[PDB]
C-alpha cells in the first residue's frame, strides 16, 4: 500500500497530468476501445511495476484504518474483476459482453459517474453490475454465435 | 532452445527478519509466569524440527540474530523484584523474585562493570515508579507492565548497528548521598546464569550483607523492548526475550530485608532463597522459523552464511547457547529465467489440431 | 495470515530443507523449466493446502503492522499475477513470453536477487516488469506465429 | 468488509432464507452441477454487485482484529482460486476434475462439513485440496481424451 | 511542500481513483477467444 518507485519511466504526477487531455474527449461522449486503450495505457502500466512495499515509511504508520479501508477496496475490486468475462483481444482492461442502450443509462450519468459522484443522478454500479453479471455467464457467451460458426465453415 | 522469465510466487526460500520490521508474534505455553501469546500446543510436524540445510543469503537492513557472535545480541539472566513494605522493626522487606534469560547490556568497563546509557529517541509512556508502592496486592500472581526507563542500555554499538533498549534494568545498590565515604558504590545482580542452568532440584541460597540499606533499581516489572537507532530507525522488538527466556527454567525466589546490629552499627542483610523453577516452550509459527547454528554476519557484504544449521520452530530449555539463532520467513515471490525445448505458446488450440489431423 | 497444518504432507521446514540442495544449481545457471518445476512442486501445494486461518492464534495479536504489511504484498503479489500472461502448459508458476537476454541481465544479478539482496548490482524488478507489461500484450501473443499455422496447415 | 446495499434486487435475508429449502436436498445426498448452480445463484450475484465500502460506517470501527482476520480468509480464498482448474461450462463456481470417491469421503463427512463441523469425523479439506491439486495438473486436463480427439475425426 | 510555498494558491488533497465503467465501441462482435479466428487463419494458408 506504500511504495517508493525510483526506477519506473513515468510517476503518478506524469501519468495523471498527461492523459487529462485525453480526459476531456472521454467526459463528452463515448469513445473506441482504442482510444480508452491508449488513455489508460500508462496508468496501467505504472500500476503493475510496483516491485515491493517501502519498509522504512510502513513501519511508521500509526493508524492503520485509512490502509485497511483502501486495501479491503482492493481486495473487493480483484474479488469482482476475477468474474468478469471479458474480450480476448484486450487484456489491459476488461471489455464485457453487455450492450450499452443509452436509453437506459444517458451519457450524462455515465459523465457524473466519471466525475466521482455518487447523487441520484449519477451511474447506479451496483444496478449496472448486477445486470454485466447475469448477461456474461459462460453458455451464452463463450459458445460463438451461429453466424460465425457458419462464417467460417464455407471451407 | 527458449529461455524465458518466469514469475515463481512461491518459492522454497527463506529471507532473514530485519531490525526493520515490525513485531512478530512469538507464543509461550505457560500464561501463569509469563504475559501472551499463549499456546500450549506442541508443533504441527514434531519430526520435522532439526532438519538441516546450508544457507548462503543477502538483507538490505541488519537481521535479527540472537546469541554470541559479531552482529547477534548476548543473553544473559535479568532480574524483576517485587517489594512489599513490613511493618516490623526487624525485618523491612519481603521480596518476590523472577530470574529468566533474558538480553544483555553492554558494560562500561571505565567503571566498575555499569551498564552503558543512552538518552537518544525517548519513548512516550508510563515512566517507571521512582518509589515502592504502599499497597500491596496479590504477590502470588505476577503482573507485567511497560515502562518507560530514565536512561535507555545499549545493547550494541559497532559496525553492525546500534541497538538501544528503554525498558528498565534492576539491580540492588546503595544511595551513596549524604553518606560518609564508606558507602560502595558498585551495583550487585542477586543471581547469575549459573542460578538457571547448574542445578534445579538443589535450594539456592543468596545473602547479601552490608551497612547501608540496600535498594532496587530500576524498578519496574517491565520486559525488554529493543530498536535499531542506527544507520536506520526501526520499531520495538517486545518479543526477542521470549524467545531467550525459554532457553532456561526460569527460578522464582523469596526473601526478606531485616535490620540488625554489628560492630554498634546498623547492618542491613537481603536473604533470597529459592527451590522452584519453571521450564518454559516458546515457538514461532509459519510462514516463520528459526535457524539455529554457527551463523556467520558479515556486514562488508551483507550477507549471512551458515554450513549445517538446523530449522527450529520452537526453543525449549534443551537449547545450547554454543549455538547462535536467526529469524527468517518464507520469501516472496521471485523472478528467474528458465529454458524451454520449444517456443512460448498461449494455448494448446494449435496443439490440439494436430492430433485431429493425425487422427484421421 | 497464520494456519495451524496437521494433515498435510509437508511443513514449511521439510520443504525449504529439502529444495535447498537443488536450489544451489538454480544459483549457479539458467535451469530448464522442468527443473525449476520440480523444485518449486512442494512448497507451491503447500501454500495451496491451507484450510482456515486459526482462531485460537489469530485473536491474540495486539500489533497489527506486520500483519497487514504482509497481507499487503500479498494483495500486489497476486494483483500483478492477474495480469501476467502465462504458457498454457505450466500452471504451478507462470512463464511469460519476454525473451532472457544475458546482455541486459547477467547472471550475477539474477544470483543476487534470488538471494534476496536490493544494491544497485541486483536485478531491477520494477525496470523488468515494465518490459514485461509492455511485451505480453494480448493481441501480440495470443494468436500463433505466422509459421505455426503454416506449420499445421499442410493437411 | 462494510457495504450498504440499497439498490441490489435481493438482500442477505433473502438469499439465506429462500435457499435453505433447496439447501435440505444439498445435506442428504450428491444433486447434480445444475441443481447446486440454482441454489447458489443469487448468492453469486449479491456478492459482485457491492459497489463502494460505505465510508460512513468504516471510519468509525476501533478494533480492527476482527475486520483484518475476515479480509485475511477473503485474501486466501482468492489466492487458492485462482490456480484451481474449472470447467468451462460454469463460471458461477468452479467444477474441479477431481472424481468423487465415496469410498474416501462418505456422505456423512460432507454432510457434517456442509453443517459448519471440524470435528474429526469431517471431511479433511486440507487433505482434500492437496489431491485436488496433485491431480489438476495443466499437463493432465488441458489437451482433451484420446477418444474425444478419435470422437471427432470422422469427419 | 516547503517554504517557497506562496499562499496566495490553495492546496486540495487528492488520491488516484479507483476502478471506473465506461461504455466502449468496436468494430466487431465481442467475441470470448480467437479460436475462430484461428480457423480463418489455417484455411486461408492452404
Ligand atoms: C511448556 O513446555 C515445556 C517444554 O516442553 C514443558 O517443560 C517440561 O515439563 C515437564 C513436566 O513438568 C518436565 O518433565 C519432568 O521431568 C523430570 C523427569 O524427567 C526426566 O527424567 C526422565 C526419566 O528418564 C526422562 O524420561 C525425561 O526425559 C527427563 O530427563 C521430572 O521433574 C518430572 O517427573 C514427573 O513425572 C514422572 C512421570 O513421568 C514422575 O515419575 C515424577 O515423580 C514426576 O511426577 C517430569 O517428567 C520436562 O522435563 C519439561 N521439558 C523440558 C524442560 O524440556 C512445560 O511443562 C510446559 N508447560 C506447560 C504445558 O504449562
Ligand atoms: C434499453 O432501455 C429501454 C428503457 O429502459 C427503461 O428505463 C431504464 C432507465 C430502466 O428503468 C428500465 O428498466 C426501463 O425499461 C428498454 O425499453 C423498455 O423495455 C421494457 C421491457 O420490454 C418496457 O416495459 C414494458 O412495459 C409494459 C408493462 O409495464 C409492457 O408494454 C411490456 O410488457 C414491457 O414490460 C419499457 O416500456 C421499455 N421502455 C422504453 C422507453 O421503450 C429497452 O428494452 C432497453 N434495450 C435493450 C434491452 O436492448
Ligand atoms: C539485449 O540487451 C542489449 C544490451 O542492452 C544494453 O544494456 C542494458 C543493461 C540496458 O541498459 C539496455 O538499455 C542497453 O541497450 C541490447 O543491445 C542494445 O540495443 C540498443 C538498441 O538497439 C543499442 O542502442 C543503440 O545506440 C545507438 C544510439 O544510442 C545507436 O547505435 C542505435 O540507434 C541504438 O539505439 C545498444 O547499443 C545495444 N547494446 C549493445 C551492447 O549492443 C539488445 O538489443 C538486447 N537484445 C534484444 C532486445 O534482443
Ligand atoms: C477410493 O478410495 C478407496 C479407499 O480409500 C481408503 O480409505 C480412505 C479413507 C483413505 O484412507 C485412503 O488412503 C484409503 O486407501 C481406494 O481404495 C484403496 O486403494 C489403495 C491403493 O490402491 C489400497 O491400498 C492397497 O494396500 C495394500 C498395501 O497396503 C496393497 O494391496 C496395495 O498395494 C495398495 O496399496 C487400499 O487397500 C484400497 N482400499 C480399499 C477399501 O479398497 C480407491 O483407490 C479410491 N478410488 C479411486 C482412486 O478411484
Ligand atoms: C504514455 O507514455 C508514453 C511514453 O511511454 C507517451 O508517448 C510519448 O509521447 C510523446 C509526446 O507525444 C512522444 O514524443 C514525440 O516524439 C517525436 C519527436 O520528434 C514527435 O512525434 C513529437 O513531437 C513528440 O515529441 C513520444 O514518442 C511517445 N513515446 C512513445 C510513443 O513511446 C504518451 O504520451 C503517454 N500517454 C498518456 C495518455 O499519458
Ligand atoms: C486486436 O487489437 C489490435 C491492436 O489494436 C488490432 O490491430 C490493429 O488493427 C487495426 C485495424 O487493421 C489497425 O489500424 C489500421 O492500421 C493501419 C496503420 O497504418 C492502417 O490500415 C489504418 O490507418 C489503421 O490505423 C491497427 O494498426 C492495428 N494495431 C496494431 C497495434 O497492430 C487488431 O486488429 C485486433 N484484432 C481483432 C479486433 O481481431
Ligand atoms: C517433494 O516431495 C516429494 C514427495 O511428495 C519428494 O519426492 C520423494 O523423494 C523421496 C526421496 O528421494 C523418494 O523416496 C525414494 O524412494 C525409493 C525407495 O523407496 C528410492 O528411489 C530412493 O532411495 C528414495 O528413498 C520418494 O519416492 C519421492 N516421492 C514421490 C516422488 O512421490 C521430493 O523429494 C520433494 N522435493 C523437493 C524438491 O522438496
Ligand atoms: C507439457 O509438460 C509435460 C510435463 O512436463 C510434458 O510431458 C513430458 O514430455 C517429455 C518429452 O517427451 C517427457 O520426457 C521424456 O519422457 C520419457 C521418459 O521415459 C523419455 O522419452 C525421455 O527420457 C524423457 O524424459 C516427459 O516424461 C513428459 N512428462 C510427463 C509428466 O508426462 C509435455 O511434453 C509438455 N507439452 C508440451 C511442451 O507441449
Ligand atoms: C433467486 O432469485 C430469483 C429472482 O431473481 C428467484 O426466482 C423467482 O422465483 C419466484 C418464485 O418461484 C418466481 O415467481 C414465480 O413466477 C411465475 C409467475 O410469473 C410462477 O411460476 C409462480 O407463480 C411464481 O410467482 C419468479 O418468477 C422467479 N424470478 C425469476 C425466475 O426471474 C429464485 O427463487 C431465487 N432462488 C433462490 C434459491 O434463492
Ligand atoms: C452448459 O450449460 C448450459 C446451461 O445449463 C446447458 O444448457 C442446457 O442444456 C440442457 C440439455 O439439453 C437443457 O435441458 C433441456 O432443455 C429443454 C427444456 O425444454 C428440453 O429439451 C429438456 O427437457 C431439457 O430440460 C437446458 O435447458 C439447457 N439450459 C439452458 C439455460 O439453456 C448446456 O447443455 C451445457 N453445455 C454442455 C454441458 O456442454
Ligand atoms: C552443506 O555443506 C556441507 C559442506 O559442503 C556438506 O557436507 C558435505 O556433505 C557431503 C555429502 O553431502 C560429504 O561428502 C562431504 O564430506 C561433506 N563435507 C564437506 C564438503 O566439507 C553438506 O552435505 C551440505 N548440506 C546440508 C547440511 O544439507
Ligand atoms: C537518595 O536519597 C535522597 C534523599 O537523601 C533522594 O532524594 C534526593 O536527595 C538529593 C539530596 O538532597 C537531591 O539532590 C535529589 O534531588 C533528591 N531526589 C529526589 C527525587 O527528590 C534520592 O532520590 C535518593 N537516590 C536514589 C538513587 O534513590
Ligand atoms: C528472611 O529470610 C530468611 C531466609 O529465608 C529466613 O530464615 C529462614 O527461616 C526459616 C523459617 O524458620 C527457616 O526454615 C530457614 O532455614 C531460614 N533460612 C536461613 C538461611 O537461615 C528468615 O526467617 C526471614 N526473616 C523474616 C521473615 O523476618
Ligand atoms: C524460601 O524459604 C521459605 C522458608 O524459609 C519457603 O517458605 C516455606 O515453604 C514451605 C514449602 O513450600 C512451606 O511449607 C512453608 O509454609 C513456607 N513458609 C515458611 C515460613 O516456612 C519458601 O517457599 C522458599 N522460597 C522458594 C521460592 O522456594
Ligand atoms: C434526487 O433527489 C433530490 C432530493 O432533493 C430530488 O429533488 C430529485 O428529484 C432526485 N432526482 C431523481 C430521483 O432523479
Ligand atoms: C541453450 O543451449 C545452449 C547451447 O547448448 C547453452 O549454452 C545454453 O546454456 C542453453 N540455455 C539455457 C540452458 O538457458
Ligand atoms: C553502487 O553504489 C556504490 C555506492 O558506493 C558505488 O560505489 C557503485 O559503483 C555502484 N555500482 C553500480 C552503480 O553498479
Ligand atoms: C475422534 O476423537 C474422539 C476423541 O474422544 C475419539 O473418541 C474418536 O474415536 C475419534 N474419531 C475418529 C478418529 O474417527
Amino acid at each position: 500500500f506504500i511504495f517508493t518507485l525510483i526506477a519506473v519511466i513515468m510517476g503518478l504526477i506524469a501519468v495523471t497530468a498527461t492523459a487529462a487531455v485525453a480526459g476531456v474527449a472521454l467526459h463528452s461522449s463515448v469513445q473506441s476501445c482504442n482510444f480508452v486503450n491508449d488513455w489508460q495505457k500508462n496508468s496501467t502500466r505504472l500500476w503493475n511495476s510496483q516491485s515491493s512495499i517501502d519498509q522504512k515509511l510502513a513501519n511508521q504508520i500509526n493508524d492503520l484504518r485509512q490502509t485497511v479501508i483502501w486495501m479491503g477496496d482492493r481486495l473487493m475490486s480483484l474479488e469482482h474483476r476475477f468474474q468478469l468475462q471479458c474480450d480476448w483481444n484486450t487484456s489491459d482492461f476488461c471489455i464485457t459482453p453487455q450492450i450499452y442502450n443509452e436509453s437506459e443509462h444517458h451519457w450524462d450519468m455515465v459523465r457524473r459517474h466519471l466525475q466521482g459522484r455518487e447523487d441520484n443522478l449519477t451511474l447506479d454500479i451496483s444496478k449496472l453490475k448486477e445486470q454485466i453479471f447475469e448477461a456474461s455467464k459462460a453458455h451464452l457467451n463463450l459458445v460463438p454465435g451461429t453466424e460465425a460458426i457458419a462464417g467460417v465453415a464455407d471451407g | 532452445n527458449y529461455t524465458y522469465w518466469a514469475y515463481v510466487p512461491f518459492p522454497p526460500l527463506i529471507r532473514a527478519v530485519t531490525w526493520m520490521d515490525n513485531p512478530i508474534e512469538v507464543y509461550v505455553n505457560d500464561s501463569v509466569w509469563v504475559p501472551g501469546p499463549i499456546d500450549d500446543r506442541c508443533p504441527a510436524k514434531p519430526e520435522e524440527e532439526g532438519m538441516m540445510i546450508n544457507i548462503s543469503i543477502g538483507y538490505r537492513y541488519p537481521p535479527i540474530c540472537l546469541g554470541r557472535a559479531p552482529g547477534c545480541l548476548m543473553p544473559a539472566v535479568q532480574n524483576w523484584l517485587v517489594e512489599v513494605p513490613t511493618v516490623s522493626p526487624i525485618s523491612r522487606f519481603t521480596y518476590h523474585m523472577v530470574s529468566g534469560m533474558s538480553l544483555r547490556p553492554r558494560v562500561n568497563y571505565l567503571q566498575d562493570f555499569s551498564y552503558q546509557r543512552s538518552l537518544k529517541f525517548r519513548p512516550k509512556g508510563k515512566p517507571c515508579p521512582k518509589e515502592i508502592p504502599k499497597e500491596s496486592k496479590n504477590t502470588e500472581v505476577l503482573v507485567w507492565e511497560e515502562c518507560v526507563a530514565n536512561s535507555a542500555v545499549i545493547l550494541q554499538n559497532n559496525e553492525f548497528g546500534t541497538i538501544i533498549d528503554w525498558a528498565p534494568r534492576g539491580q540492588f545498590y546503595h544511595n551513596c548521598s549524604g553518606q560518609t565515604q564508606s558507602c560502595p558504590s558498585a551495583q550487585v545482580s542477586p543471581a547469575v546464569d549459573s542460578d538457571l542452568t547448574e542445578s534445579l532440584d538443589k535450594h539456592k541460597h543468596k545473602k547479601l550483607q552490608s551497612f547501608y540499606p540496600w535498594e532496587w533499581g530500576e524498578k519496574g516489572i517491565s520486559t525488554p523492548r529493543p530498536k535499531i537507532i542506527s544507520p536506520v530507525s526501526g520499531p520495538e522488538h517486545p518479543e526477542l526475550w521470549r524467545l531467550t527466556v525459554a532457553s532456561h527454567h526460569i527460578r522464582i525466589w523469596s526473601g526478606n530485608q531485616t535490620l540488625e546490629t554489628r560492630d554498634r552499627k546498623p547492618f542491613y542483610t537481603v536473604d533470597l532463597n529459592s527451590s522452584l523453577t519453571v521450564p518454559l516452550q516458546s515457538c514461532v509459527k509459519p510462514p516463520y522459523m528459526l535457524v539455529v547454528g554457527n551463523i556467520v554476519i558479515k556486514p562488508d557484504s551483507q550477507t549471512i552464511t551458515c554450513e549445517n544449521c538446523r530449522l527450529l520452530t520452537c526453543i525449549d530449555s534443551t537449547f545450547n547457547w554454543q549455538h547462535r539463532i536467526l529469524l527468517v520467513r518464507a520469501r516472496e515471490g521471485v523472478w528467474i529465467p528458465c529454458s524451454m525445448d520449444r517456443p512460448w505458446e498461449a494455448s494448446p488450440s494449435i496443439h490440439i489440431l494436430t492430433e485431429v489431423l493425425k487422427g484421421v
